[PDB]
């Protein structure tokens, strides 16, 4: 349920507590610009089929 | 066999005597080979016991592998002991970028301010 | 590496338009 | 100045074999690998080895 | 009075979706001929039966063309398409618009309750090109989108997605756009995507309105099934497994509940047990989607990646009894798993034991980036060669 | 005989054959009359050379001729002296005029002995091979008709070699049938280097083109290797022509253990083959790239597979990617044993049977991803490999070919994977978008370096126009000059 990233151990029984820093907004934004600009192209392939 | 490194090559060299004139020849080739594996050995491993080098680079006797185990530099302990020299000094260093990255990014703006 | 390509989607966008009025203009240079 | 091949040989076509056709699809070289193998591979697997008697 | 609302408030059967597009896909001979197929077409004969989409779907199926049952559906077929145009001639010496649009209506929708693509499609365009009310605009936009569905093409949904998106914009009437959102849903989920798919379907569970598409039950049973794949920890935990219309109706079906449930609990040997019985059951014999392989395959990702999210190191011992199975087939499928870089641990036969790791984070993105970043210069490469030229 | 084909197609369905034949004319008289005219007319040899271009798309149409019955009196419109003529006339079957006349009379007769006489002279004779192999005749009307053409082509000036470069390829088209006669590969070649002292590119290309072709079509890779290296292919050609090339130099750069190169010339090639058709070129080109992508080391993308027609001409190649890309000596064997006889279908096979130092490549690598430690014992088990013997010497040469990156324990007999780094202390990552951003970068300065031109026939069009608008204006400052001199009100 992702409520304080760690990982529990059977065989010892340690419940080892790693800290996970966050995942950066600068990737995941410019995946969605990227996914974005596709769809630009496309269309512009439909505005280049007509003048030529 | 031979761009990829497999062997059981070596055994192929006297089994392929359908035609005679291949054994007569062939024969030179087995100095390069004997190379490549220890080539490789040099990395892949680090301790085995000295009479499995001799079944492995193909030789039958005690001495020939002193030799061979002279030129590359191994110890005789009682199991024929390596140098690590597959990563010896890593690269940790981008002192030695350095200088190229540099080179790059200027590049970079040479083409965004060139008049084209 | 985003910023270059958008640069380059746009100005290839820009030469979509050069060519689409290059061939109108073909049209009225014909004419009479 | 070219503007023709004629040079190699085509093949051209009517009848033509299915595959997963692909539209938007992710295309995955994974799901040409299975023939939806899953139920069977289940069934097989459970009565062979004896996972569904012995084992719950 | 049945429950209320049941089996009305819907929209005409006109295109007569599923019914007369799973006849289609299960009279493929190597699952099913029979008579039990036949009957669904009768049915479709008794609706007149005659449109080349008719000759040719004896034609390319291979069943057989009996000319004695085809002419008289071609006779009903050119007595209500004479009857309908005289309906028409007369209809433009009475009233002007307010009679006209329903004739070319009538006309339009019986096009393709008979199956005639081409003539449909040209009827229903000529009527929208004559506009006037709001209301009858969307609903002949929603014509296209139910046919476009049943003869399965891409292009003539897209157009017509997004052309409906302005008109529910222009008069907001919100109901239309709950069953524009199962249209586009359905869509959405022909063709993967899932994320988008889950957000549609599951956010419009308390207002299906629609029928012609489901029955209800179906419905419900399609939403679970995706969101099981796109939603995440404690985003399901909350969206289906704690509301309202998804437990009342899953209620009365073990087909979801314990295809559901099951996951939730961590109870590993109930789902597999289970999610056999769905792959069959519903992904090959209805058009949900063809790629019956793709849901599996992902299915066990997500599962697999349940029990080993949580534990340091555990043996393939442990997970051989949890899934019911035996080591063979684990190591197969968490082998190739691994391979594919979908799982994030790592193996070793010699222990048995099955290590994880934690690198996640950036190292999934860049790797992402660069995927869809080479697509994308590959189509404006492509691009540049038919601009240049 | 009427209701039958006696009538139906022996006089109506001829007659409509008369009517094409007789537009046909009316083209030709815009090929030659206007465009191969204006050649030299005022251009010297510019635009209008591109409008017989259209050489490509007449031989389908010239199916509305049977090198027509109104032909003996079409080629004697052209001209007044001719031996062409004379040899033209034996190579028709039976010309029986009609009463149609061209637009040419006695007095266009006579100023026809043009300069422009070695373009149609040519131009037509062209026509001549191209039928005379469709009706599978070659021998005496295949060399004779080819050779007065090489005999046209030797002649001055520097228009005619364009169109030479359409001649060559016909010449050695035919020339190929019987048996590619490596005669030819002289005369190409004593073409080729007056072609680059001359400087004609268009020729130089297209010429390099069929002399590579005749070196490949036998054995002879060395003998283009060297020559492909000493030679400099034109820069102004032709796609077409540039597609040709890549396809070459690419088949040989793969030939001699370079997938390297090869995977980007190759591909090159698939994008310069025009668009909507051109399909056996491209139908081939996949045939190849399949190849070098999985020799490089690299799955193909699916897309390749899923294709209109050419997806019935690569399906064995895909039961090939099923087995290299999966990681098993086993099916390899399997399936280059089923369909092995439609590999040698071409010189691919050659390169195809070198896949079995890739599939195991990927096996062992993919073993590596997926473990951290196994037995020599499994490893032979999961590649289909040999003995456990084999194993152990296989993934050694992967380790020292840095392909897996592990380590061996050979008194215990398992191989223990090194794996734990986070990529991103690699440069990795910023090689690869050095790499993005410079081809991407380019396109950017390529494309506004072409978008130039059609600001220029703007240009071209007056940008100091309207002077009359501005001596209007100019006498408006005088008209306003003294009307402020009159506000003012004073002297």
């Amino acid at each position: 349920d992702k409520k304080f990233h760690g990982i529990l151990d059977q065989g010892e029984g340690v419940l080892i507590i790693f800290d996970e820093p966050p995942v950066d907004k600068t990737y995941e934004a410019a995946l969605e610009t990227i996914q974005n600009m596709s769809k630009v192209v496309d269309s512009l392939y439909n505005k280049a089929k007509k003048l030529t | 066999y031979l761009m990829e490194g497999s062997y059981n090559k070596v055994f192929l060299a006297k089994g392929n005597i359908p035609a005679e004139s291949y054994t007569f020849f062939i024969d030179i080739l087995l100095d390069t080979i004997r190379d490549e594996i220890a080539g490789c050995i040099e990395k892949a491993y680090e301790k085995i016991l000295f009479t499995e080098a001799t079944r492995i680079l193909f030789f039958n006797t005690p001495k020939k592998m002193t030799d061979y185990a002279k030129k590359r530099g191994w110890v005789l302990g009682p199991n024929n002991y390596y140098s690590f020299a597959s990563q010896q000094q890593k690269p940790e260093d981008t002192t030695i970028p350095s200088t190229e990255l540099a080179k790059q990014v200027i590049e970079y703006a040479r083409q965004l301010e060139m008049i084209v | 590496y985003l910023a270059s390509l958008i640069r380059s989607v746009v100005a290839l966008h820009n030469l979509i338009n050069n060519k689409i009025a290059n061939r109108d203009a073909e049209k009225k240079e014909g004419q009479e | 100045e070219d503007d023709e091949f004629e040079e190699f040989p085509a093949e051209d076509w009517a009848g033509l074999d299915e595959d997963e056709d692909a539209h938007v699809w992710e295309d995955n070289w994974d799901d040409d690998n299975v023939e939806d193998d899953f139920s069977n591979q289940l069934r097989a697997e459970l009565e062979k080895h004896g996972y569904k008697m012995e084992t719950s | 009075m049945p429950l209320e609302n049941l089996e009305e408030e819907g929209l005409p059967k006109n295109p007569d979706l599923r019914i007369a597009q799973l006849r289609f896909l299960l009279s493929l001979p190597e699952h099913r001929g029979d008579a039990a197929v036949r009957d669904e077409l009768m049915a479709a004969v008794r609706d007149n039966n005659m449109a080349p989409y008719y000759e040719a779907l004896c034609k390319s199926l291979d069943w057989q063309i009996d000319v004695d049952l085809l002419n008289k559906m071609k006779k009903a077929n050119e007595d209500e398409l004479k009857r309908l145009d005289e309906e028409l001639e007369d209809a433009e010496k009475n009233l002007g618009e307010s009679e006209i649009r329903d004739a070319m209506m009538a006309k339009a929708e019986y096009l393709c309750r008979i199956g005639d693509k081409e003539g449909a499609l040209t009827a229903f365009r000529k009527t929208y090109d004559k506009t006037v009310a709001l209301g009858h605009r969307l609903d002949i936009v929603f014509y296209l989108l139910r046919i476009g569905l049943f003869y399965m093409d891409n292009d003539l949904i897209t157009r017509n997605t997004e052309k409906a998106k302005s008109l529910i914009e222009e008069g907001g009437d919100w109901d239309r756009r709950n069953r524009l959102k199962v249209y586009q849903g359905l869509y959405c989920v022909a063709i993967r995507d899932f994320k988008q798919a889950a957000e549609l379907f599951l956010d419009t569970v308390s207002t299906f309105t629609s029928y012609e598409l489901m029955d209800y039950k179906t419905f419900v049973t399609y939403t679970v099934y995706v969101s099981m794949i796109a939603l995440e920890r404690p985003d399901l935990r909350e969206k289906v497994i704690k509301g309202a219309e998804i437990l009342e109706v899953l209620h009365s079906l073990p087909a979801v509940r314990q295809y559901l449930f099951s996951l939730y609990e961590c109870r590993y040997s109930v789902f597999f047990q289970s999610l056999a019985v769905v792959e069959q059951e519903m992904k090959k014999d209805w058009l949900f989607a063809p790629h019956y392989r793709y849901y599996v395959r992902e299915m066990r990702i997500h599962a697999y990646s349940q029990l080993l999210e949580s534990y340091r190191s555990l043996t393939l011992g442990y997970m051989a009894e949890a899934f019911g199975v035996g080591v063979e087939f684990i190591d197969q499928e968490l082998s190739r798993f691994i391979a594919a870089g979908r799982l994030h641990c790592k193996i070793d036969k010699v222990n048995e034991i099955v290590e994880t790791n934690r690198p996640d984070s950036k190292n999934w993105q860049y790797q992402e980036t660069i995927k869809k970043g080479d697509l994308l210069l590959n189509r404006v490469q492509k691009l540049s060669r038919v601009i240049n030229m | 005989g009427g209701g039958s084909t006696g009538e139906a197609d022996g006089k109506t369905a001829a007659a409509a054959a008369e009517h094409s034949q007789r537009e046909l004319d009316t083209v030709t008289l815009e090929d030659i009359k206007e465009h191969v005219k204006q050649l030299e007319k005022a251009v010297s040899g510019k635009e209008p050379r591109f409008v017989l271009r259209a050489l490509r798309m007449l031989p389908s149409t010239s199916r509305r001729l049977n090198h027509y019955v109104l032909y003996k009196a079409v080629q004697g419109f052209f001209t007044s002296n001719n031996a062409t003529r004379d040899f033209l006339l034996p190579f028709l079957e039976e010309p029986m005029d009609t009463e149609a006349d061209l637009q040419f009379r006695p007095r266009t007769g006579k100023a026809a002995s043009t300069p422009l006489l070695p373009e149609v002279e040519a131009y037509l004779q062209l026509l001549v091979v191209i039928f005379m192999m469709n009706s599978k005749r070659y021998k005496e009307a295949q060399k004779i008709s080819d050779d007065l053409m090489q005999k046209i082509s030797t002649q001055n000036r520097r228009a005619l070699d364009l169109v030479a470069a359409k001649c060559y390829y016909y010449h050695a088209r035919v020339y190929e049938f019987l048996d590619k006669l490596d005669v030819v590969r002289s005369f190409l070649h004593a073409r080729l280097r007056t072609a680059t002292l001359r400087h004609d590119a268009d020729g130089q290309a297209t010429l390099l083109n069929l002399l590579l072709r005749n070196y490949l079509h036998y054995s002879l890779y060395d003998q283009a290797e060297k020559l492909v290296s000493k030679s400099v292919f034109p820069e102004q050609a032709n796609n077409n022509e540039w597609a040709r090339y890549l396809y070459y130099t690419g088949r040989i750069k793969a030939i001699q253990l370079e997938y390297s190169e090869a995977r980007r010339t190759m591909t090159n090639a698939l994008r310069k083959a025009p668009q909507h058709t051109a399909v056996g070129f491209k139908q081939t080109v996949h045939k190849l790239l399949i190849v070098v992508e999985l020799l490089l080391g690299e799955i193909p993308d699916r897309l390749q597979f899923r294709q209109p027609s050419l997806k019935r001409s690569l399906m064995p190649y895909f039961l090939l990617t099923q087995a290299v890309r999966t990681g098993n000596l086993a099916k390899f064997n399997q399936v280059l044993d089923q369909f092995g006889e439609k590999f040698q279908a071409d010189g691919t096979y050659t390169l195809i049977i070198r896949l079995r130092h890739n599939v195991i490549k990927t096996g062992v690598r993919m073993i590596s991803l997926s473990y951290s430690r196994i037995s020599l014992a499994d490893i032979a088990q999961k590649l289909q490999l040999d003995s456990p013997e084999d194993a152990e010497f296989i993934v050694a040469k992967a380790i020292r070919d840095g392909v897996i990156e592990a380590s061996i324990n050979h008194e215990k007999g398992y191989v223990q994977s090194k794996e734990m780094i986070d990529i991103y202390s690699t440069r990795e990552p910023q090689l690869a978008f050095h790499q993005r951003i410079s081809f991407c970068l380019d396109i950017h300065n390529m494309s506004v370096k072409a978008m130039r031109f059609p600001p220029k026939s703007y240009n071209k069009d007056l940008e100091s126009a309207e002077e009359r608008r501005e001596r209007e204006q100019q006498d408006l400052e005088f008209a306003k000059e003294m009307a402020e001199d009159d506000d003012d009100s004073f002297p």
